[PDB]
């Protein structure tokens, strides 16, 4: 429901790789000097250039109400209000790895259908993330 | 190191980790004596021959 | 019918290698026209 | 070798094989004429008296 | 052995264009491509029907009829 | 690039035009 | 071909010239009034020669006349070909494509194939369906398969012009897509158009002839061609 | 079979409205699998199809003799002059839905031969039948209702 | 063409081949 | 020899109905409708029109085997909306769109004078 | 009116080239498939041979006769033979043609489809006539006779659709295109060096604006504005192919509605 | 029928055509093609034989072969190519096609998975939809070269609770290989679930490849101009090395390797140079090939073809060998009457510098014909002798 993580990242570099629709961006946080993100982005739906300021948010659910996927996805109805309305690019995925980079730095790995991100930083801001499913909401 | 052996221990370990949701942060309920004795009695339970003499 | 009328046969108990396509077969028998079976190389076509 | 170790048998069929992605792994697509030729002798039971009567 | 009635791929009737195809070649002195395009065969599926046809009925008609009335 | 066509009717016509 | 000294040009050249070629084409188009110039005319004038495998050991043969005979930018699409760097030829190949037999001469671009595939096609060309003879209606062969609509190939070899393949073809030009369409063409299967089949694609005639004779074993043991009746037979 | 050792049986028959179609409405008479190409290294099948496409479009029968100076690039230039993609690919559409296939399909005429192996001359079954006089086992041969 | 003694090309030799099959045929060895 | 008759592609046999609606136990308010003697021509049209219905959560069709002219259409709608009514609405909208297309084509053809 | 829009680009006797706009991909493809396979048409279905001294087989001639395009303008007035109460065929469900050809000339006598003579009572309908397209006035070349050869036969033509047999198909080749600029990205263009240079532009690219090559990909855009070209075999006019295809698709959907109501009432 | 998996028990489905129909995955244990292959059926006539036929000889029970303790049935051919193309990172599926895929899985539970992309368009990845066919509780982990928990090349494999995390699904995952998905599913879930997995994967991948398409053509065998120039330079420098070794041998300056004569050492050096030339030219051609190359896609999927096929079709056929050596002097001191005497050049003794695309010269054609004839003879002899050995 609520925001597990939210930060503003500046895109250091964008690597297209051998793909035509997916580019792997590497970005660093502006507020924190040692939290950074590596993330696969469908760039036809959401074009990302270098030195772009992206607000990146992780949530456990999209609805504005608190939590009480096992529920079947349905197309969004007219008048449906969610957190996705406040952002430009929403992905859904699974946390599949929690590693400790150092004595303080941990890295969380998420898989949105095969689009991977690694988000690392120490635990006073990444402790909300646990082994569950999460939404990644990105706005420019 | 890699040799053909019957029971894939690694798959059973992963199935136990994902079945009981091992968070690898909470301390374990296992005592060490229980682990050692359990491994030992498991070794005594791996029966291929059921004879009750010294040769078998 | 045309291939059957230009077909040759080599009867095979020697120590040679009559099944392989020889160098001297250039322009005299077809380099690739032979049965896939036990008659491979022994049955040749001009 | 030709009559005891191996032999020609009844209740057998042979035709060309073709691929079918819509069949199961353990399914064979049997031609209807081959199905009408090959038979299975089913013993009449109370559980299949009606179905075997309909087949007759 | 005789010209097919319809194109195999698409079904265009090409059997009525065979006798006019021969006239475009022998007395109009056209090459085969212009003769095919003149008859309206613009798809190569139709062009191969007339262009590659062999008129074996002409060889079959040289034999005397077995039942002659 | 050589022409990849067996065009023997037109060469027969040309040779008869020489004759 | 015969390669002579040819001191007029200062280098080795084929004895056959454009005049002999013109005479051969004049005779050929007469066959379809000047002097008849045939293959034996080429043989008797020393333009061509018969060489067996024993005599082939003592000669040097050029593959092509216009490449290996005269003394020496290139297209990258063309195949790499050497000129052998030697001018002492005694003979020239009439055409290298005549190393192939009857069945292999049907194959289009056999030099662009793997050789086992050429062998497999030379085997399976005898199993095809066409018009084996134009008098099949008056022949009572045991088995005969005749295509309804034979077509000459769009891609054809020069050699099959002498094999009468454009006159008695053994196949059809099918519009072929190379595609993984439905999964029903996997492992050498193919998806045929049913609508094309309905219009006569690869539809064939099949003839089977049954022979029967009435033989006289003796006086009373003789056979008779008759319609039998259930009462007395 | 094609003229290149590419033999095979009919897996299924589709009607015209189910076959894939080009933008010109041309449907194949035959669909063969791509996986028959690379392991068998049958390049001449592809060149024959390309040359036959150019031959049908131009009306001149293709010269497919072995040791001539006919390259793939010349056939490709001639095919591009006719308004088609030079390597024989065509934008094809799915016949079931009308949507364009994401991959373009190699497309063109190819000479195919009907071999004498029919399924109807080879399909065989026997529940019970005549036995041999000697061994009293099932007889041999489908023409004798054999085993 | 215009020159009677000009050297032939690879195309011209097919004419020679035609002459061969205008005299021998494909079953010349059996008949001979 | 084993070839089926071609009219079995479009003719209902003895004891066979055009539609056969079964409830689906996998998801609530979902049905599976078996269309006999039809193919992708009807199935794709019906499915793509059902996906334009706003109260339809799921619409899919499949031809389980190309040998048999039949397809299964699974429809799952929202609560309180009968999937049979969704099928009726999709069919009615297809009918109306096809009628408009027929009238438009007839008028545009009558505008043509070069035929 | 509101709904699918039609703009006819070209019209001929046997070709109509039109732009079908404001319509989904499924309905355009369903119309294409129905025109190909579902329009009822008259074609020769059974051949009864009396005399055949030609060089062609009886079954060869019968297969050629099935593919002869016959006039089918009033085919809806004709009945399916399976739905008719006659024993084999009659004027209500069939058209009976005859073909009598004799080689009385020294040269080869060509047997055309103009030699087919209707001997059944048409009841004033507009069916059964073989379609003549060429300027010579002859029809499809059916057979060839040398001197003394005879071909006497009787055809019964029954209505049917191309799903049963392709001889009943009036639709020839149907050109069907959409999005010539690949703005929906429904094709990933194979290329060697440049996809725009190596792939020739279609003729329909003039009817749509080219992409601006800086604009983002339009993920909300759907497939509409289909460029269709229907070609007629000749059995029905080329406009009647489209109209009868729309009618047949409408009748299929209405039959589904009718079956749904019939099992709703139970 | 060399082995026990070549005779297995199936279930009848009566079909209206004249051929036996069977799944594509079961053709590998049967060693069966569809170029005219025929297979025998046998009908048990009693309940005991019917029962022990389905409890011992059933196809799911023979998925893992005791011959090599690995699965003998796997995803093959079009399904393998389409399962590699489906599980690329670029492969995103729109809602209508996703629903059609989900309905094609027979044991799908009826819940639509949440898309990998929610906004601005609901898009499902191919891994996400293929994970529906994979049963829950299946965990697989394989690391290829350069594979980390982030996969920049999307190689390796990670499946957690039956959901694909990363990795393109290829022959290493759904092929007949040990430690693959087939092996893990049939050891953890049983043979019936593995047979259902075969069916589900085949259905969903075949539907996607039907509505996606896959082809191959002549243009897939063509490397561009700079690569062809580099290949020609590689072949030319190898011919220069062969000429240098030939000059050293003809000047008797070449030393003999131990255990072999001067001519044997010369032949070994020449064959080594020509083989490494063919390998280098093929590697250049393979590197030049794009990811959209269809032969490259089939090789990457492992469905058909290999590196040597790409090398021979595009770069260079290479040295032809008869009885393990170069083309022998079948004439007196020469291989063909078009060469001079004592010619040990690569073109004289059977090196085919041209690819199948460029076409073989007549001498190269004849030498390749000798190589193919030797291959066919060896194939027939090997089959007969191995049948003898097996009996
Ligand atoms: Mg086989
Ligand atoms: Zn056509
Ligand atoms: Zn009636």
């Amino acid at each position: 429901s609520n925001t597990l993580f939210d930060d503003i990242f500046q895109v250091s570099e964008v690597d297209p790789g051998r793909y035509n629709k997916v580019c792997r961006i590497e970005a660093a946080s502006t507020t924190q000097d040692q939290c950074k993100l590596t993330l696969d982005i469908n760039v036809e739906l959401f074009p990302v250039a270098a030195q772009d300021s992206l607000t990146v948010t992780i949530a456990s659910s999209l609805n504005l109400e608190d939590t009480p996927a096992t529920r079947s996805w349905r197309p969004p109805q007219a008048g449906d209000r969610s957190l996705a309305d406040d952002y430009d690019y929403v992905m859904y995925g699974t946390a599949y790895k929690f590693e400790e980079v150092s004595k303080d730095l941990i890295a969380v790995y998420y898989s949105f259908g095969g689009l991977l991100m690694r988000l690392e930083g120490n635990y006073r801001n990444l402790n909300n993330l646990k082994q569950e499913n999460a939404y990644l909401l990105i706005r420019r | 190191a890699n040799w053909p052996l019957p029971v894939n221990i690694r798959r059973i370990i992963q199935n136990a980790q994902q079945t009981f949701h091992i968070d690898h942060t909470k301390p374990s309920d296992l005592t060490i004596k229980d682990i050692v004795l359990g491994v030992k009695d498991l070794q005594e339970n791996l029966l291929v021959l059921r004879g009750k003499n010294e040769i078998i | 019918t045309l291939s059957h009328l230009r077909r040759t046969n080599t009867p095979i108990g020697k120590l040679a290698k009559p099944r392989q396509l020889h160098n001297t077969h250039w322009g005299l028998v077809c380099p690739a026209e032979t049965p896939e079976g036990q008659a491979c190389g022994l049955v040749k076509n001009l | 070798r030709g009559n005891l170790m191996g032999k020609r048998v009844d209740f057998s069929a042979r035709t060309v094989i073709s691929g079918d992605p819509n069949l199961e792994l353990d399914q064979v697509g049997v031609p209807k004429s081959i199905a009408k030729t090959l038979t299975y002798p089913e013993v009449v039971t109370p559980y299949n008296i009606d179905r075997l009567t309909q087949l007759v | 052995m005789i010209v097919p009635v319809r194109c195999f791929s698409c079904g265009k009737v090409v059997g009525d264009k065979w006798e006019s195809y021969l006239n475009l070649l022998q007395e109009d002195e056209l090459d085969e491509g212009t003769a095919l395009s003149r008859l309206g065969l613009k798809r190569y599926c139709c062009r191969r029907m007339i262009l590659t046809h062999v008129d074996l009925i002409e060889k079959f008609l040289r034999y005397n009829p077995l039942e002659k009335r | 690039n050589a022409s990849p066509f067996i065009k023997r009717d037109r060469m027969r016509r040309n040779f008869l035009r020489m004759r | 071909f015969i390669v002579e000294d040819d001191e007029s040009l200062g280098h080795k050249e084929l004895k056959v010239r454009k005049g002999h070629i013109a005479k051969l084409m004049a005779t050929e188009y007469q066959d379809i009034d000047v002097e008849e110039y045939t293959w034996s005319s080429l043989l008797n004038e020393g333009l061509v020669e018969y060489i067996d495998a024993e005599e082939e050991e003592s000669i040097l043969i050029a593959m092509q006349p216009e490449d290996l005979e005269p003394a020496e930018d290139v297209d990258p699409a063309k195949r790499i070909r050497v000129s052998h760097h030697a001018t002492t030829f005694t003979h020239c190949e009439i055409h290298p494509s005549m190393i192939l037999g009857v069945a292999a001469s049907i194959i289009p671009f056999p030099d662009h194939n793997q050789s086992p595939r050429n062998t497999y096609q030379s085997a399976m060309g005898k199993q095809a369906m066409g018009v084996f003879l134009t008098n099949y209606n008056v022949r009572m062969d045991t088995m005969a398969n005749i295509l309804y609509y034979p077509q000459k190939p769009l891609g054809t070899t020069r050699a099959m012009e002498y094999l009468k393949f454009r006159e008695l073809p053994a196949g059809q030009n099918a519009i072929v897509a190379i595609a993984c369409y439905s999964g029903y063409n996997q492992e050498d299967s193919m998806i045929m158009n049913q609508s094309s089949i309905d219009r006569g694609l690869f539809r064939s005639l099949f003839f089977r002839s049954y022979m029967d004779q009435e033989k006289k074993y003796g006086m009373s043991i003789t056979e008779t061609f008759e319609k039998p009746q259930r009462t007395n037979t | 079979a094609s003229r290149h050792g590419q033999k095979g049986t009919i897996g299924i028959t589709y009607r015209r409205e189910d076959m894939p179609f080009t933008a010109e409405g041309i449907v194949p008479d035959l669909i063969i699998n791509p996986h028959a190409i690379p392991s068998r290294m049958t390049v001449a099948h592809l060149i024959e199809c390309l040359l036959s496409k150019v031959a049908a479009l131009s009306g001149n029968e293709g010269d497919a003799s072995p040791f001539t100076d006919i390259t793939v690039e010349g056939i490709s230039k001639l095919l591009r002059e006719h308004g088609y993609q030079s390597r024989g690919f065509e934008v094809m559409y799915n016949g079931h839905t009308g949507k364009k296939l994401m991959a373009q399909i190699f497309f063109g005429p190819t000479y195919y031969q009907r071999l004498r192996h029919m399924v109807d001359d080879k399909i065989h079954a026997r529940a019970r039948g005549p036995m041999q006089v000697l061994t009293r086992q099932p007889v041999e041969g489908r023409s004798r209702d054999g085993g | 063409f215009e020159d009677e003694s000009a050297p032939i090309t690879a195309e011209d030799s097919w004419a020679v081949i035609s002459a061969f099959f205008r005299e021998k045929g494909l079953v010349s060895q059996q008949l001979d | 020899m084993n070839a089926p008759d071609r009219f079995e592609l479009f003719l209902l046999g003895e004891g066979e109905s055009k539609l056969k609606i079964d409830p689906d136990t996998k998801a609530p308010n979902a049905v599976v409708i078996t269309f006999e003697k039809e193919d992708h021509t009807l199935g794709n049209l019906i499915r793509a029109e059902l996906l334009n219905d706003r109260k339809v959560l799921f619409a899919a069709y499949k031809v389980e085997h190309p040998f048999f002219a039949r397809f299964k259409l699974r429809i799952q709608t929202t609560e309180g909306y009968d999937p049979k009514d969704a099928l009726k609405n999709a069919c009615n909208s297809i009918i109306n769109k096809l009628g408009a297309l027929k009238t438009n084509f007839e008028t545009e053809w009558n505008l043509q004078t070069l035929a | 009116s509101e709904g699918p829009q039609v703009k006819i680009r070209e019209a001929s006797k046997d070709n109509v080239d039109f732009i079908l706009s404001n319509v989904d991909l499924a309905m355009a493809n369903s119309l294409r498939r129905v025109m190909i396979a579902e329009i009822p048409t008259l074609a020769i279905d059974s051949v009864e041979v009396e005399t055949n001294t030609t060089v062609l087989a009886d079954e060869f001639i019968a297969h050629r006769l099935g593919l002869i395009p016959l006039q089918s303008m009033d085919i809806e007035q004709l009945e399916y033979s399976r739905d008719c109460f006659c024993e084999d065929h009659c004027d209500k469900c069939s058209v009976v043609l005859t073909l009598q050809a004799f080689g009385e000339s020294e040269s080869t006598t060509n047997v055309y489809s103009k030699d087919l003579v209707i001997v059944s009572n048409l009841m004033g309908r507009n069916i059964g006539h073989p379609i003549i397209q060429d300027k010579e006035g002859n029809g499809v070349l059916i057979c060839k006779l040398r001197k003394g050869q005879e071909l006497k036969l009787t055809c019964v033509a029954k209505k049917g659709i191309a799903k049963e047999h392709a001889k009943w198909g009036p639709a020839a080749a149907i050109e069907f295109e959409y999005d010539p600029w690949n703005k929906l990205k429904h094709t990933d263009y194979w290329y060697e060096q440049d996809s725009a240079k190596e792939w020739p532009q279609s003729k329909n690219c003039e009817y749509e604006d080219p992409p601006n090559e800086g604009d983002p990909f339009d993920y909300k855009a759907q497939a509409d504005t289909f460029y269709m070209n229907v070609e007629s075999v000749g059995s029905i006019p080329v406009d009647q192919v489209v109209v009868r295809g729309i009618d047949t698709l409408q009748k299929k959907v209405a039959s589904i509605l009718l079956a749904l109501t019939q099992m709703d009432q139970d | 029928s060399l082995h026990k998996m070549s005779m297995m028990a199936h279930r009848v489905k009566v079909i209206p055509y004249s051929t036996f129909r069977l799944n594509l995955s079961v053709t590998s244990p049967y060693n069966a093609d569809f170029d005219g292959d025929e297979m025998n059926l046998h009908v048990p006539q009693s309940e005991e034989t019917r029962a022990e036929l389905s409890q011992l000889c059933a196809v799911p029970l023979q998925i893992v072969s005791p011959q090599s303790n690995k699965p003998c049935m796997g995803i093959v051919q079009d399904t393998l190519c389409g399962i590699r193309k489906l599980t690329l990172r670029d492969t995103f599926i729109e809602l209508d096609q996703v629903l059609n895929m989900l309905y094609w899985v027979p044991d799908w539970d009826g819940v639509i998975p949440t898309p990998a992309i929610i906004k601005p368009k609901p898009l499902w990845s191919g891994k996400q939809i293929l994970s529906v066919a994979i049963p829950n509780g299946i965990h697989l982990q394989r690391f290829d070269e350069g594979t980390t928990l982030l996969s920049p090349k999307d190689n390796g494999m990670l499946i957690i609770d039956g959901q694909i995390i990363f990795g393109v699904v290829e022959k290493k995952t759904v092929g007949s290989s040990n430690g693959g998905l087939i092996h893990v599913v049939t050891r953890e879930k049983g043979p019936q679930v593995c047979a259902k997995l075969f069916g589900n994967i085949q259905k969903v991948v075949n539907f996607w490849l039907l509505h996606n398409g896959f082809s191959t053509g002549i243009g897939d065998t063509i490397a561009d101009g700079p690569t062809m120039r580099e290949i020609t330079e590689t072949i030319a420098e190898a011919k220069k090395k062969v000429l240098d070794v030939t000059k050293e041998a003809q000047a008797n300056l070449l030393t003999a390797k131990h255990g072999m004569t001067l001519r044997e050492s010369f032949e070994d050096n020449v064959v080594r140079f020509l083989n490494e030339a063919r390998d280098k030219a093929g590697r250049l051609a393979e590197v030049n090939l794009k990811d959209l190359n269809n032969v490259k896609q089939m090789v990457m999927a492992g469905s058909k073809g290999s590196f040597i096929n790409i090398a021979q079709m595009s770069a260079c056929v290479g040295q032809q060998s008869v009885e393990g050596k170069r083309i022998a002097f079948g004439f007196v001191d020469r291989t063909l009457p078009h060469f001079s005497k004592d010619d040990y050049s690569p073109e004289s003794k059977g090196f085919v510098e041209n690819s199948y695309l460029r076409g073989l010269t007549p001498q190269e054609f004849f030498f390749h014909a000798m190589g193919g004839r030797e291959g066919l003879i060896d194939t027939a002899v090997k089959t007969a002798e191995t049948g003898y050995i097996q009996r």
